[PDB]
RNA sequence: UGACCUCAAAUCAGGUAGGACUACCCGCUGAACUUAAGCAUAUCAAUAAGCGGAGGAAAAGAAACCAACAGGGAUUGCCUCAGUAGCGGCGAGUGAAGCGGCAAAAGCUCAAAUUUGAAAUCUGGCGUCUUUGGCGUCCGAGUUGUAAUUUGAAGAAGGUAUCUUUGGGCCCGGCUCUUGUCUAUGUUCCUUGGAACAGGACGUCACAGAGGGUGAGAAUCCCGUGCGAUGAGAUGACCCGGGUCUGUGUAAAGUUCCUUCGACGAGUCGAGUUGUUUGGGAAUGCAGCUCUAAGUGGGUGGUAAAUUCCAUCUAAAGCUAAAUAUUGGCGAGAGACCGAUAGCGAACAAGUACAGUGAUGGAAAGAUGAAAAGAACUUUGAAAAGAGAGUGAAAAAGUACGUGAAAUUGUUGAAAGGGAAGGGCUUGAGAUCAGACUUGGUAUUUUGCAUGCUGCGGUUUACCGGGCCAG
RNA sequence: GCCUAGACCGAGGACUGCGGUUUUUACCUAGGAUGUUGGCAUAAUGAUCUUAAGUCGCCCGUCUUGAAACACGGACCAAGGAGUCUAACGUCUAUGCGAGUGUUUGGGUGUAAAACCCGUACGCGUAAUGAAAGUGAACGAAGGUGGGGGCCCAUUAGGGUGCACCAUCGACCGAUCCUGAUGUGUUCGGAUGGAUUUGAGUAAGAGCAUAGCUGUUGGGACCCGAAAGAUGGUGAACUAUGCCUG
RNA sequence: GGCGAAAGACUAAUCGAACCAUCUAGUAGCUGGUUCCUGCCGAAGUUUCCCUCAGGAUAGCAGAAGCUCGUAUCAGUUUUAU
RNA sequence: AGCGUGCUACUUAUACUUCACCGUGAUUGCUGUUUUGACGCUUUCACGAGUAGGCAGGCGUGGAGGUCAGUGACGAAGCCUUUGCUGUAAAGCUGGGUCGAACGGCCUCUAGUGCAGAUCUUGGUGGUAGUAGCAAAUAUUCAAAUGAGAACUUUGAAGACUGAAGUGGGGAAAGGUUCCAUGUCAACAGCAGUUGGACAUGGGUUAGUCGAUCCUAAGAGAUGGGGAAGCUCCGUUUCAACGUGC
């Protein structure tokens, strides 16, 4: 049962796994049946657009901090800086977050950028328009229209100022008061209340 | 080639369809084409083989024969013909069954719903 | 097969001492079929040994730079007279290769007008091959949908469609294709190299776009043509060189003289 | 293929290479694993040691991103640097103007000091570096610059 | 003499439920074989069998979420995370989640508020109308609370600058679905054949050379195929484009700012213990029992506890398409699948015949011929049949039907044979087969050719030389 | 040294060589058979089949130290009949690209399950080590010594340079132990120098992907085979016992 | 489970636990079988561990693929010295 | 022709020697003559046992891509055959006969790909073998009729038996048309058959009083209720406002 230098395998098939076993004959038939929907749904609301704007928003985690990708919806208040009711973007083509707020100015002023520019490129139709005017325009694709875009890491030429600490002592003396401040804050409490309480 | 997704390359269920077909269908089945003079005529190509047509046997040992149709047998898929007969050592006649696309109409049998049929086909009828 | 076929029975083994083989038997009475045996490969309608499942492997991989690699061979092999007239095709009679046409066959709209074209380049004895090639396949393949088998006739590429595919699509054995989209399948046949392939000039002056040279990038991303291991690919005007004829030793006889 | 298999070479031998004494079993020394302490032990010690007992201290909920911490070395630095500018910075780099090495922003989150730089001074930023990665750095006039 | 509450009866007026199907779906209940080379925890498996309940999908679902970031943001699925953290006689084994890329995206509703200057709400009967319903009227329900108003993202009540948006019904179109009708070109010549659909010649059409039928391999004989064109029926508050009639828009809704407020679900949360389950480990969920809350309270923050903070949601009430599943039903298209002992058990009057008291078990069985043309008639026979004849391309196709192997058997012929036979080797004998007078060359005469003597079989004697067997 | 009897064989296929005789740039017995004669070509010759004679020959398959066995299966014939597919892997090989590699979850496109195109992520690799907090790979021409194919200079030899690889002594990174500088939230920091210790490391990357054979593990798992165990149902027409009515 | 004037008797030719279907192709270190040709190479019944003794793992014996080289320094042997 | 011993000759193994051929391993040479095969040709030497097992090169089968503008109704495939040829072999090709609709060669792909066995599976067929046997229940015979045909049918005559607890005359259960008439003999009636419970066609079962129907028996079982997750279990007037009253 064990025999050779072979590795050591975990194939976990000790239940009725012939019983569970999907094969994805239909990739492609259900690739064309998604673009026929696709299209059904394009031609039905055209030209309005079938995607609505999403917002751009930081991925979260420390492995994922530095990329950031395509969000739920704008914020009640990044809507309200622009002013656009969340009731009536809705039906604009704009996407709400009731949930995302914005503790920081970043991603508030791109959103906000990024409504600005979607409302200067919209037109909204009503009884007076014609379908001379509707057939003037052509479905866009809002994903790629307003696509999401990653911050430029920084490159090119700058001035190097070298500071006295290293970097490696800063990270270090940061690691070290992290790992006492607990202790070295109930010492001082102790010995303040010593040296205040008998100097009564 | 076929491009229509309606449409089966399968060999058993065209057979099954046409082994299968009611009597309303092997009407359009048993087509016959018209003679030279009733193409001309009617400027209609074939139509489905009628009781009374007058036909020219075009294939077969009987190849040459005319007569008139005297029953479109749709069971067995075949028409018989006036005179078309084969001899039993009996000395009875059972009559030979020919396929109505090995022989050619040279008369057609015309009431008001074959005229209709023939102008409906782009033809000329009356 | 199906996952139950020769499994739908209720059949025990009789055990030994019975003088009869210990396979499982169908139980009851009143039938032939009682008494038999059951389950066995080697029953009379019992279950297949190892019964073919659906979960095989169908598709296969391969390297996208490695097809690549291939398809560029076999459109520079469609320029061999050699490989051609191996491969099948009815080219004697076609003055080079490769085959090139004015770009007005991309506009031909009946099957008459492709014809008379394909007559006019010389490249309708090859479909006169196709023709004259159909046969009734051999085997139970005819009764699967396959029932008669022909040649490959010409490759026709073009750059713009004005009608030309549909013009050439009743046309036994000729195949048309976009110079944009071209495939092993069409290129090299039966992994054969040597199409006999048919360019409009849009297509040819395409594909220096669609595959790049040392003067243009490909279209395809990242993508360069493959270099050879060997610059000169004739070896023996190598061996036969001054370079090289001049630093060898005499040569000895083709076949050494027996001495004993 | 099939037809390449020893299979089809073993048609008509009886014992289709499996042996007239062994006689080819269902499974002689059990399934899987079985008899790793007792049949089975003369293998996973020569082949497998370590296999059995337990070595330090569990993780309820181990998030494999709070770990994540890519390295890239000093020998590999440069390849960060734009490649259409690389040669042009290598030239004129100096105090006044060093390139901007945002190794962070490539997906690293600590320099580490193998290999040697160009003589060049060169700006890196980085989430964490060590003690040697950075000496190298400031030797060639450069600087580490902490990000987060 | 009458209300009310609770509880009954009626063949009271009008409704509704049950049962079926099985592939997928929501729950309950629940093994053991098996693996551990024994075995009890474990594993198989939170599986099979059993029970309850649905739909075209179901379920889940707009955070009492994930996180610990510079933060994401309903649900679902895929790829990945990951055979990882973890669980495990830490053995055999087992085993998720967050992030990330994508498919699809859609949001919301109650309870808790005095309409209180007017129960404004609704089922039903009756009447009437233009009837999936409107209007009128009368009982009844309902204040132990039916409407409007609000749902935490808020919001209410006052004040506030004014601005922006808008209801419903039919009629023709479009889209979607189904369905009817309509369409190019040889059956020209010769040969074989019973039959041409075969071969050859000359062709034609082709946005049609898919497939099938017809007496053999048929683009061109027929149906179709390809290309479109044109009718009929449907369908859609919740698709759009026009019309057209009413819009009762001092109305409804949103937008800015200020002030005062801001109700938010209990035998529930939570705790203990018991059992089960989970990767969840001083206890992941569920359930039983005991205890049993609070109001910046409550839950969560994967190591039990107290103290101090912080972060993040807002439970104990409710609805909701799509992406996802689909060995069933319905309708289609396919395949490097099987080819009648195979493929479903069943290609056939197959879940049939037949067995069993019963639950249940469960076969075998396709092919004359293009066409029955299925053998008229005579003769022998009690008859079945036979012999002539006849049909057929074939009776070496006669339904005991294409081909018709082997075992096994009859007849004829050949041979061998003292208690087996069979085999190898060798030669004899008999039978069969093979090969050089070669594609032999040299001159020669006559027989024959379409032809104008010319390629070249023909013959015997000469000569050159060859083949084979031998001295 | 010489004479003499017989048997079997004749591979090769222009010449080339070594010798010998030289009367000779010739000849020979000297790097493998030729010459001549007869007969035959309706045949002498050869093969096969059947059979006789001589001689030898036990029934195959199987397990077994040992089978013709008085060990087991096999009356005969036809058709069927047993190492398969998959998930994850080891070695090797082929191929593409190469510090990268993998288009195919998906999107585009299409002559429509094909072919063709696209890219973010992600997987594996490019860094290890420690239980972990954590730390993290050049003294030097990326080291010295002895070999080392090839190349260079030579001219037997000899010298130079020596990749892969082998043996060996060192250096660097992590863990463990010792030492403990300037300093300091006075308990932290950890410079520097060491140690018969230790790692699946560094020391000018080699991997990734597809395919094939072989091997491995889980799966019905090469095919056939238990005695058993479980879940849900059907039977008192036989029979056992009670009751009711004859 | 029944039933038993008791034999483990009887419970539909089935009884020291009926019959039917399913789990189930249950597991088997055990018996049997395992299908074409030729060519080349060619064993083991021994070591150690195992509720191990009809079985495994391990080492040995064998094949295959080769790789680095090209007489370098090897040997189931002798001699001489010890 | 025994025993001890010596000698000469002779006999013959797949062993040894020389030679031919096959294969394997090594080895010589081959591009200005490499020259349409260098994965080829060629020189030389040595070697050849083999179970389990490994590897290599080939033969054969179903289907797939390509090719031979391959074979074929003027005869494909299949089958039989001292018609032979080729290969060490797996096998391939071919003459004759039979037959009637498809099929093959080559380059590749693929697999449900090769049988003598498994008390293998299904189907078919032998020897045994014209054999074992067709022997309980006392017993048959003559004649005529019918019929192609009579041990067996019908009728007559006789001889017998069951012997009223029957081999008689009815019924219950169970069967289901077996009943009756006519026709009828392929199969069945383990000989036969003109006969039959067989086969074919028809005909046939008449109720106020005979049964069922109604009553209650041991018992079975709704309802009201109470359990149970539930399939359903208990209970039978039961903790019930119980008459479709007369
Ligand atoms: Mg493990
Ligand atoms: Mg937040
Ligand atoms: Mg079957
Ligand atoms: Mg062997
Ligand atoms: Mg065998
Ligand atoms: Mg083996
Ligand atoms: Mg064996
Ligand atoms: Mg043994
Ligand atoms: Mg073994
Ligand atoms: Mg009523
Ligand atoms: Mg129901
Ligand atoms: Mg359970
Ligand atoms: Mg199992
Ligand atoms: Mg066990
Ligand atoms: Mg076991
Ligand atoms: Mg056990
Ligand atoms: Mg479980
Ligand atoms: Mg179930
Ligand atoms: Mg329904
Ligand atoms: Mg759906
Ligand atoms: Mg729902
Ligand atoms: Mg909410
Ligand atoms: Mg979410
Ligand atoms: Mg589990
Ligand atoms: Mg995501
Ligand atoms: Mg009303
Ligand atoms: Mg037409
Ligand atoms: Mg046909
Ligand atoms: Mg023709
Ligand atoms: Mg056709
Ligand atoms: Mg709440
Ligand atoms: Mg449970
Ligand atoms: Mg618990
Ligand atoms: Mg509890
Ligand atoms: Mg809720
Ligand atoms: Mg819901
Ligand atoms: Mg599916
Ligand atoms: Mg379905
Ligand atoms: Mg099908
Ligand atoms: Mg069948
Ligand atoms: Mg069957
Ligand atoms: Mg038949
Ligand atoms: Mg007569
Ligand atoms: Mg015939
Ligand atoms: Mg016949
Ligand atoms: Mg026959
Ligand atoms: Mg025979
Ligand atoms: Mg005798
Ligand atoms: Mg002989
Ligand atoms: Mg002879
Ligand atoms: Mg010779
Ligand atoms: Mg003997
Ligand atoms: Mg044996
Ligand atoms: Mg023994
Ligand atoms: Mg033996
Ligand atoms: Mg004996
Ligand atoms: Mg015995
Ligand atoms: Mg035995
Ligand atoms: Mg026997
Ligand atoms: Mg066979
Ligand atoms: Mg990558
Ligand atoms: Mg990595
Ligand atoms: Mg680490
Ligand atoms: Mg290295
Ligand atoms: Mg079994
Ligand atoms: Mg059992
Ligand atoms: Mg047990
Ligand atoms: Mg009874
Ligand atoms: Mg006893
Ligand atoms: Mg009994
Ligand atoms: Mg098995
Ligand atoms: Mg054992
Ligand atoms: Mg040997
Ligand atoms: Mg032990
Ligand atoms: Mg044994
Ligand atoms: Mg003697
Ligand atoms: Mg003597
Ligand atoms: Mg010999
Ligand atoms: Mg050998
Ligand atoms: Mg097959
Ligand atoms: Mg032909
Ligand atoms: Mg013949
Ligand atoms: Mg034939
Ligand atoms: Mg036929
Ligand atoms: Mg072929
Ligand atoms: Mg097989
Ligand atoms: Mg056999
Ligand atoms: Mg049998
Ligand atoms: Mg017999
Ligand atoms: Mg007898
Ligand atoms: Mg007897
Ligand atoms: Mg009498
Ligand atoms: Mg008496
Ligand atoms: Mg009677
Ligand atoms: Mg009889
Ligand atoms: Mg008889
Ligand atoms: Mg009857
Ligand atoms: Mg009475
Ligand atoms: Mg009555
Ligand atoms: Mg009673
Ligand atoms: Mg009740």
């Amino acid at each position: 049962a064990i025999s050779k230098n072979l590795p050591l395998l975990n194939n976990h098939f000790r239940k009725h796994w012939q019983e569970r076993v999907r094969v994805h004959f239909d990739q492609a038939g259900k690739k064309a049946s998604r673009r026929q929907s696709r299209l059904r749904k394009a031609a039905k609301i055209a030209p309005r657009p079938i995607d609505a704007l999403r917002p751009v928003v930081r991925a979260p985690t420390v492995k994922y901090n530095r990329k950031v990708r395509a969000g739920r919806g704008f914020t009640l208040a990044e809507l309200k800086a622009v002013g656009i009711a969340p009731k009536y973007a809705r039906t604009i083509g704009i996407s709400v977050d009731h949930r995302r707020q914005n503790k920081s100015q970043e991603t508030f002023d791109a959103n906000v950028a990024r409504l600005q520019e979607y409302k200067s490129k919209l037109v909204i139709f009503d009884k007076k328009t014609k379908a001379s005017e509707v057939a003037s325009f052509e479905q866009v694709d809002v994903s790629a229209t307003f696509p999401v875009e990653q911050p430029a890491p920084e490159s090119g030429l700058r001035a190097v100022e070298v500071p006295e600490q290293t970097a490696y002592r800063t990270l270090r003396l940061a690691r070290n008061e992290k790992k006492y401040k607990g202790i070295r804050e109930k010492r001082a409490k102790e010995k303040a209340e010593a040296e205040a309480e008998k100097a009564k | 080639a076929k491009i229509s997704q309606d449409v089966s390359s399968s060999r058993s269920k065209a057979r099954k369809a046409y082994f299968t077909a009611s009597s309303v269908e092997r009407r359009v089945l048993l087509s016959a084409p018209l003679s030279k003079e009733l193409r001309q005529q009617y400027n209609v190509k074939s139509l489905p083989i009628r009781q009374n047509d007058e036909v020219l046997v075009v294939r077969g040992s009987k190849k040459g024969s005319e007569g008139k149709v005297n029953s479109v047998y749709r069971l067995k898929f075949a028409i018989q013909v006036d005179k078309l007969q084969k001899e039993k050592s009996n000395g009875a006649s059972v009559p030979i069954n020919i396929h109505p696309s090995k022989v050619v109409i040279t008369k057609l049998h015309l009431d008001k719903d074959r005229k209709a049929l023939i102008q409906r086909k782009g033809g000329k009828a009356e | 097969v199906a996952e139950n076929a020769g499994h739908q029975t209720s059949a025990e083994s009789w055990g030994t001492g019975r003088a009869v083989a210990r396979i499982p038997r169908v139980g009851g009475g009143g039938t032939h079929r009682s008494g038999q045996a059951a389950f066995g490969n080697m029953c009379r309608g019992g279950r297949m040994f190892a019964p073919t499942k659906t979960w095989r492997r169908w598709n296969v991989k391969v390297n996208h730079n490695e097809k690549r690699y291939a398809t560029a061979s076999a459109i520079a092999a469609s320029a061999v007279t050699s490989l051609v007239l191996a491969r099948g095709h009815r080219v004697e009679q076609v003055k080079e290769l490769p085959l090139v046409v004015s770009n007005e066959f991309e506009s031909v709209t009946k099957t008459k007008d492709a014809v008379a074209v394909l007559k006019a380049v010389g490249a309708h004895k090859d479909v006169v091959k196709v023709i004259k090639s159909k046969k009734l396949r051999a085997g139970k393949g005819k009764l699967r949908g396959r029932r008669f088998t022909q040649r490959r006739g010409p490759l026709v590429v073009y750059a713009q469609d004005n009608g030309i595919v549909k013009a050439l699509r009743n046309v036994p054995g000729v195949e048309t294709a976009s110079v944009k989209h071209l495939g092993l399948l069409q290129l090299a046949p039966g992994a054969h190299l040597g199409r006999f392939i048919i360019w409009t000039q849009g297509a040819f002056e395409s594909l220096d776009s669609v595959y790049g040279s040392d003067s243009t990038k490909s279209i395809k991303s990242g993508y360069t043509l493959p270099s050879n291991i060997i610059s000169n690919t004739d070896v023996t005007r190598l061996i036969n060189s001054a370079e090289v004829q001049a630093v060898v030793r005499p040569a000895g006889e083709k076949t050494q003289k027996k001495s004993h | 293929p099939t037809r390449l298999t020893k299979t089809r070479k073993h048609r008509g031998n009886v014992s289709a290479g499996k042996g007239r004494i062994g006689k080819h079993r269902k499974h002689p020394g059990g399934r899987g694993k079985a008899g790793g302490q007792h049949h089975h032990r003369t293998n996973l010690d020569k082949y497998h040691p370590g296999y059995f007992g337990k070595v330090g201290m569990r993780y309820f909920h181990k998030q494999q991103n709070h770990f994540w911490r890519p390295e890239i070395n000093l020998d590999k630095l440069w390849t960060l640097v734009d490649s259409e500018k690389k040669d042009e910075y290598l030239s004129k780099s100096s105090a006044s103007a060093a390139p901007v090495i945002d190794t962070l922003a490539h997906g690293y989150g600590k320099v580490l000091g193998k290999g040697r730089l160009p003589e060049v001074p060169v700006i890196v930023k980085a989430r964490f570096v060590s003690k040697l990665a950075e000496e190298k750095i400031r030797a060639v006039g450069g600087v580490v610059e902490l990000v987060a």
